């Protein structure tokens, strides 16, 4: 599956190579989050700008420039070549939707961008562009700690190498961030532990080390502790996409979750939600875990008139656009 | 007095979205997104049937009219996908021998089945 063709960013401006890398940087300009930089043509060219609401790490402006198309995603909204569009939009090749929790902009062969709306992002990108990418997602050759921080033949920090990676506006000039001193807290009550190395993500254990993870789980718990969270959710999508079931985790106070009335929040949920208008859609699908809200077994998705999750027989037929 | 052999089903999606199908009828469908061009996948019961192809519009150097096809041909458990020039396998259930057969039919990838064989020129 999606083994090493991913890179995110999350919480408090940690950044996670395509490789297995993890590291924190609390950079607050615009950088090249990745770029096809070793080819004679670029295909893609996803650049990330970080800020600040208050004090959360967020992320406030993505522009994605590939083949032609450029995508400013930010205030909540899309621009496409400079247009604003009302979501979905789709062309041949391109799609981006609103679905479920986030914004995903899918250029069919090239990059699968989800971008959460405030802290979180992730790079899909097809394995033909191996070795020929850089940026903070790295280069793809997948050797993880060899080659992403050796700047001519010296080894980098990740301050330095986020700084490496940076560029500034066209009349702007971002400082860069000074080394944040050393931390405290750790994990005294053990949640980071305990959550992650509990039953729900056991498998996971078996695809993803969960060492980083718990580093910045304990790091998050020196920030607010409203937001410890973006590492398990995290861990969760790494553990979906490596190809493991991630199990449900979420309880009433550990980030509780809600969805429609007919419609639970699920921790590894088929992608394919089936709904009467497609009610089989499930069926041969192709695609790991996702969470968000689907539909208890056996009532597929009404899409129709949006009625919630109905049973089949129950549950409109649509003739020229008119519902019966 | 014509000889009474069985003659193969034919059809044919190509250019901007011309389809002629398997009965004979033409049409023009300039879709997006992924479309099921074929699939057994549909009766009473979807669990006897076998194959399923679907295929999408890719643009080759842009986001703009049409340049190549995406195609997905499922076997059962098997799956190709036929994409930027060649063929590739991404099968995932029972690990049998290959349902399929390939060729390099002139400008064609051929993908044979014993009772259903697709011919992509490869654009
Ligand atoms: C987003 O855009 C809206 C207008 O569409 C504006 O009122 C708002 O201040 C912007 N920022 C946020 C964080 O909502
Ligand atoms: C990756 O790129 C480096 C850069 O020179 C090269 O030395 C190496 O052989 C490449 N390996 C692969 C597998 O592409
Ligand atoms: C096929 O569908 C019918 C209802 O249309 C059902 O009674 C029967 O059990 C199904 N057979 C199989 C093998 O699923
Ligand atoms: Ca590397």
């Amino acid at each position: 599956a999606h083994n090493g063709r991913v890179c995110s960013t999350w919480g408090d401006f940690h950044y996670k190579t395509f490789d297995g890398d993890v590291f924190r940087f609390p950079g607050l300009c615009n950088y090249v989050f990745s770029e096809h930089c070793r080819a004679a043509y670029e295909d893609f060219n996803v650049q990330l700008r970080r800020g600040l609401v208050g004090s959360r790490p967020v992320v406030t402006r993505v522009v994605i420039k590939a083949q032609g198309l450029v995508l400013e995603a930010s205030n909540g909204s899309v621009l496409i070549n400079g247009q604003r569009e009302e979501l979905p939009y789709s062309r041949t090749g391109l799609l981006v939707e609103q679905s479920g929790d986030y914004i995903k902009v899918s250029i069919r062969l090239v990059l699968t961008f989800l971008w959460n709306g405030e802290d979180s992002a992730l790079l899909e990108l097809d394995p033909k562009y191996a070795n020929q990418t850089c940026g903070l997602c790295g280069d793809f050759n997948g050797l993880p700690a060899f080659n992403e921080f050796y700047a001519h033949n010296a080894r980098l920090t990740p301050l330095q190498f986020g700084n490496l990676q940076k560029l500034d506006g066209p009349t702007e000039q971002c400082p860069d961030p000074l080394p944040l001193p050393a931390g405290n807290c750790t994990d005294e009550e053990g949640i980071c532990h305990r959550t992650l190395l509990g039953p729900a993500f056991a498998e996971c254990h078996a695809l993803v080390d969960s060492t980083a993870y718990l580093a910045a789980c304990a790091q998050d718990l020196c920030r607010c502790p409203t937001c410890p969270c973006a590492t398990f959710v995290e861990y969760s999508r790494q553990c979906a996409h490596a190809g493991g079931q991630p199990r449900n985790w979420r309880c009433p106070e550990l980030c509780p979750r809600t969805c429609p009335l007919n419609m639970q929040h699920q921790e590894c949920g088929s992608p394919c939600t089936d709904t009467c208008s497609n009610p089989q859609r499930a069926q041969l699908c192709e695609d790991h875990c996702v969470d968000g809200c689907f539909c208890p077994p056996g009532t597929v998705l009404d899409d129709i008139t949006h009625s919630g999750c109905l049973p089949l027989g129950q549950c409109p037929c649509t003739h020229g656009g008119r519902t019966y | 007095e014509c000889s009474h052999r069985l003659c193969l089903g034919t059809c044919v999606a190509y250019g901007d979205g011309h389809f002629i199908t398997f009965d004979g009828d033409r049409y023009s469908f300039e879709g997006s997104c992924e479309y099921i061009l074929a699939q057994d996948y549909c009766g009473d019961n979807t669990t006897h049937g076998t194959f399923r192809i679907v295929t999408e519009n890719i643009p080759c150097g842009t986001t703009g009219t049409t340049c190549s096809k995406a195609i997905k041909l499922f076997v059962e458990s098997y799956e190709l996908i036929l994409q930027e020039g060649t063929f590739k396998a991404v099968a995932r259930g029972p690990g049998g021998d290959p349902p399929y057969k390939i060729r390099y039919m002139g400008i064609f990838l051929v993908i044979e089945t014993h009772g259903m064989a697709v011919s992509w020129d490869r654009k």
